[PDB]
């Protein structure tokens, strides 16, 4: 059984192997725009008294 | 000594004892060599904020 033990260890050491992927994340970004931007206007002839 | 014990118990336990211990061990061997697996996502966020006009 010393032989078997050694065999266990050898097989165990040799055998193991794997690879995995992980992806830690979380999307947190804040885009804040307040009073600032433009709309649009048409053309109209105006005049004030 | 473990070998001695196993063999001894095997003998008391008879042939049937031997067979399934062999299969368990074989299964173990298969386990150790074979292990592999992976999981993944496609991380995309996105949420919906629905607002009704008033």
């Amino acid at each position: 059984l010393r032989k078997i033990r050694a065999a266990q260890n050898i097989s165990k050491t040799i055998a193991t192997s794997q690879n995995r992927i992980y992806l830690t994340a979380d999307n947190l970004v804040l885009n804040l725009q307040d009073e600032s931007f433009t709309r649009g206007s048409d053309s109209l002839i105006k005049g004030k008294k | 000594k473990a070998a001695e014990l196993i063999a001894n118990s095997l003998a008391t336990a008879g042939d049937g004892l031997i067979e399934l211990r062999k299969l368990e061990a074989a299964e173990d061997i298969a386990y150790q060599l074979s292990r592999s697996r992976n999981i993944t996502y496609l991380p995309a966020g996105q949420s919906v904020l629905l607002q009704l006009p008033q």
